[PDB]
DNA sequence: TTTTTTTTTTTTTTTTTTTTTTTTTTTTTTTT
DNA sequence: AAAAAAAAAAAAAAAAAAAAAAAAAAAAAAAA
């Protein structure tokens, strides 16, 4: 209940902050072929046929903007610390 | 052979060769000139831009991570830009515009943009990206377009930037950014408003990488880009420090608005990682201060020192970064007369900084005797408050920016103790005193008496002088006997933080049941709102300190947080959590005591109450503060913990989010019995949870609000992790022989006949493979859910990608149990 | 006519999340 | 109308992929 296991949980969940999604875990070819060939250009020159090669509609945009939320801390000298008295530690883990 | 095979046996030879170690650039461009030249003075200008596009689609099939196509895209850009450069040259002093360079250039990228933008649409992941890499390395010295061919260009990225993989649309905004010439205005034909839109919208965290650096960065879309120092990634969040902000330097105090000044600097030296953290400390101290000639005041006059209170953070990383400024700085005697705001603020960050690091030079010469600094103190609060340029907000600050660098001074000499003795005793008797030099004066004071017991009763002698002054003059003034209420409210915020920084008993300390029964049990059954409020913050305060105190009032709390107002409900609410947290749990279930179900009650009416925010998230963090304090043993309330962590009514607490985002894993991992307690609270949790996920997806609304809550295989997963005994931060061994795991898959599985939902038992019975298997385990533990497999395998109808992970589970769990009877 | 920066390019570290694997089911395509 | 058909979506799960920061190194331009 001391500083090892405080600053061990500090390290650990320090990128598991963002709350409901986004919880983490765990806490050869070398071609040099250049010489002629005559049809291979349309191996690689082809329209979508089947593949669709473009985004799903459904994440083109996004409502949260991709931004990080406001980062109310909440590391563990938040959590040992009392609210109406910042500078007393209480009986943790107790 | 003919000319159309010389010309590719020489462009043959010179792109095999330069495939390697970038060798002889100044010989290859060379010879590629002079082929060209040797071409278009022949005149096969279309077959030497056939052979090209040829020699190039033998490349396009490389991916990304492959040297041997870069070292080849980068040889055609070197090409384009020696003729960009030739034409660059050719336009100045000599006129070398001769044999239509100008013509060749044109009409070369009119028709290589229209070979690569043929490529643009192929299946292959590979052609597209070098396509788009083979515009966007040589977009810059492009130069000049046709409208056709720009409008074909912008509709093509413009279509690419919505590619479906990452890589392609990195080379899309690269070539998006090199169409930036513009006159910016805005609210799709405009590059910037489509770098916007992906900066924000894009689900891959590397395209803003190269969306955020090579934008414009003007008056308009700098917000646009400044935001990015909460994006996502890390590598972002690092960036914005490392190539945006040290590009512009010295334009970044005039050309942001001090609100955003006074966000990112916060946003940076209070990040959750170090190298974004050292990038910030290394902008404020290493590039910025030698931007403006090493003047440390006139770095300090535009970080605003009177207004952010993050500069203390901001000059540590000037002072753990380069010490010739620490130890230069030094102040004469003829600076005291005539301080700044600047100056007082860098004195109070040098000399509690020096006190931090115990450098006894610097706390030897170069700073005043105590008794000097006291007469500046007094000075300066004769000077602000005994009156009848000096506005009283810069008096506000040099007077706390004193009292802070006086509040850890030295207490050897006993002139000096005197001295500030008698000028705080001289500045705390003031009527019209602001509120933070209330608190940091009633800090000196308790920190250069003797002890707790001469603070006290100098606070006391303070306030009750306070008190006898207005007592006279409602005496006097007639020409019944209590105080009014503003003086009642000068003393209450007196009292808090002197009983702020008192830590004994309250036996042998008399004076403050005195200030107690004369003042704040007057002041809690008021009917005003600054007045109750400081009343229940003071009653706190001082319950904090006594535990008949808090057993007595723990009944006006609670009723006062169940029938008040807001603010009151904030500080009764951080009072009760306070009081749980500090004496144990001797102020519930007892005699004489409040029934701790009536609380549970209290709490459950406060948790479920959308309308309260902040109410809301002091309950939370209050509630798994408790939980960690093993002073609250309750199942229910985890259950409503939980529950309220993944409801969808409590998505919009982003506080409450990230209170139960760290507090509900450290209650789990700290030890293993809680870690039972949630997986015996889990079962039920699921089984509400998908419930209520289903009255969600099949509610009928044109505005439903789906999605705030979880898909439940992600619930599943992470109910999972929370309950897995592989993660326990104890040293046990014993660990590897717990059955908690497959208790709550047990209980999934018993409640998995409950849902009516055909997707839910979908992804319920795919996720149940990442459980603890070792075969450490107890026989019944895996003889029950072999049963219940059983059960779900055979006589319910199943589907086959479930099927595939059910009877997976029976095949490692078959396994497992005959290693375990084969013993 | 070899020297003195230039420079960029080119191999070690890290931890990031990012791509890739595999099973099955869906959803628009081919023929008479 | 109608009998087959195969890339994509979804998701669990795994490991290595890899942009970036930073140190050596071979082709290259001014120089006395």
């Amino acid at each position: 209940f001391e500083k090892d296991l405080m600053a061990y949980f500090d390290e650990n969940l320090n990128r598991n902050w963002r709350g409901r999604e986004h919880w983490k875990v765990r806490n050869v070819l070398e071609i040099d072929f250049f010489k002629t060939d005559d049809s291979f250009e349309d191996k690689v020159f082809a329209s979508k046929g089947r593949t669709k090669i473009d985004m799903p509609i459904k994440n083109r945009k996004n409502d949260t903007h991709y931004l990080l939320p406001d980062d109310f801390h909440f590391s563990t000298d938040r959590i040992t610390r009392l609210f109406i008295k910042p500078a007393q530690k209480m009986s943790l883990f107790s | 052979i003919d000319i159309n095979t010389k010309i590719f046996n020489s462009v043959a030879e010179v792109f095999q060769k330069a495939q390697g170690s970038y060798a002889g650039h100044r010989k290859h461009i060379a010879v590629l000139k002079k082929i060209q030249s040797k071409a278009v003075e022949q005149g096969y200008e279309d077959a030497f831009n056939f052979w090209f596009d040829k020699l190039v689609t033998k490349i396009l099939p490389l991916k990304k991570n492959e040297i041997i196509g870069d070292r080849i895209v980068k040889l055609v850009a070197a090409f384009i830009a020696s003729l960009e450069r030739e034409l660059i040259l050719a336009k100045k002093q000599n006129y070398k515009l001769t044999n239509d360079e100008e013509g060749i250039f044109s009409r070369f990228v009119d028709q290589f943009i229209r070979h690569v933008l043929r490529g643009v649409e192929s299946p292959d992941k590979n052609v597209r990206f070098r396509v788009l890499q083979l515009l966007a390395v040589i977009m810059d010295n492009i130069g000049e377009i046709d409208e056709s061919l720009f409008n074909l260009l912008i509709l093509s990225l413009n279509k690419r930037i919505y590619d479906r993989e990452p890589t392609v649309r990195i080379q899309a905004v690269f070539c998006l950014t090199k169409f930036q010439d513009e006159e910016q205005t805005e609210h799709n034909f405009e590059a910037t408003r489509t770098l916007v839109a992906s900066i924000q919208n894009d689900p891959s965290a590397e395209v803003r990488r190269a969306a955020m650096l090579n934008l414009i960065n003007d008056n308009n879309t700098r917000p646009y880009i400044l935001e990015r120092a909460r994006d996502v990634n890390i590598v972002n969040r690092r960036l914005v420090y490392s190539r945006i902000l040290k590009s512009m330097g010295r334009k970044c105090f005039d050309d942001i608005e001090p609100h955003i000044f006074d966000q990112l600097i916060e946003w940076g030296l209070e990040d959750r990682e170090l190298s974004v953290r050292n990038a910030c400390k290394r902008l404020i101290a290493h590039d910025w201060l030698n931007a403006l000639d090493g003047d440390l005041i006139e770095l300090l006059e535009k970080l605003d020192v009177s207004r952010s209170s993050v500069c203390v953070k901001a000059i540590e990383a000037l002072f753990q970064s380069r010490p010739d400024i620490l130890s230069k700085i030094k102040f004469p005697e003829s600076i005291w007369k005539d301080f700044t705001v600047e100056i007082a603020f860098l004195f109070r960050a040098i000399y509690l900084y020096c006190l931090d690091n115990n450098i006894t030079e610097m706390l030897e010469e170069n700073f005043p005797e105590a008794s000097k600094l006291s007469e500046h103190l007094n000075h300066y609060i004769l000077l602000r408050y005994h009156h009848n340029h000096f506005d009283y907000n810069t008096l506000e600050f040099i007077i706390e920016q004193l009292s802070i660098a006086a509040e850890r001074y030295d207490y050897s000499d006993e002139v000096g103790r005197r001295s500030m003795l008698t000028v705080v005793r001289n500045m705390l008797a003031l009527t019209t005193l602001s509120e933070p030099l209330i608190k940091i004066g009633i800090r000196v004071m308790k920190s250069l008496s003797i002890n707790e017991k001469d603070f006290v009763t100098m606070a006391i002698e303070i306030i009750n002088d306070i008190r006898d002054d207005d007592i006279e003059k409602q005496e006097q003034e007639e020409k019944e006997k209590e105080a009014s209420s503003a003086t009642i409210v000068l003393c209450l915020t007196r009292s808090s933080y002197m009983l702020e920084l008192v830590n004994t008993p309250l036996t042998e300390n008399i004076l403050i049941a005195s200030l107690m029964d004369t003042l704040i049990t007057p002041a809690v059954r008021n009917t005003a709102p600054n007045i109750r409020e400081l009343g229940v913050k003071n009653l706190g305060l001082c319950c904090l300190l006594d535990v008949k105190l808090a057993i007595d009032n723990m009944y006006i709390l609670g009723m006062c947080v169940s029938k008040g107002n807001a603010s009151l409900k904030y500080i009764a609410l951080q009072v009760i959590v306070d009081i749980f947290s500090v004496h144990g749990n001797t102020v519930v279930d007892g005699e004489g005591k409040v029934d701790s179900i009536s609380l549970h009650k209290i709490f459950y009416k406060v948790l479920k109450n959308n309308g309260l925010p902040e109410c809301q998230v002091i309950a939370a963090e209050g509630l798994c503060k408790l939980f960690l304090a093993d002073v609250f043993t309750d199942d229910d309330l985890f259950e409503t913990l939980v529950l309220s962590y993944f409801s969808p009514i409590n998505s919009s607490n982003e506080a409450l989010v990230q209170a139960f985002a760290f507090c509900i894993p450290v209650y789990c991992f700290s030890h293993p019995a809680h870690q039972q307690r949630m997986s015996r609270t889990a079962a039920d949790i699921l089984l509400r949870l998908c419930v209520l996920w289903d009255d969600l997806q099949s509610s009928v609304i044109p505005e439903v609000d789906r999605e705030a809550m979880l898909k439940p295989n992600i619930i599943f997963q992470q109910l999972l992790f929370w309950t897995d005994p592989r993660n326990l931060v104890n040293q046990t061994g014993s660990t590897k022989k717990d059955t908690v795991q497959l208790t709550f898959l047990i209980d999934v599985l018993k409640i998995y006949a409950q849902i009516e939902k055909k997707e839910i038992k979908k992804m319920i019975i795919t996720n149940i493979n990442a459980i603890f298997l070792s075969s450490e385990q107890d026989y019944s533990t895996l003889k029950e859910l072999l049963e219940y497999s059983d059960d779900i395998a055979e006589n319910d109808n199943l589907d086959n990608v479930s099927k595939n992970a059910l009877d997976k589970l029976r095949n490692n769990l078959n396994s497992l149990i005959e290693e375990i009877n084969e013993r």
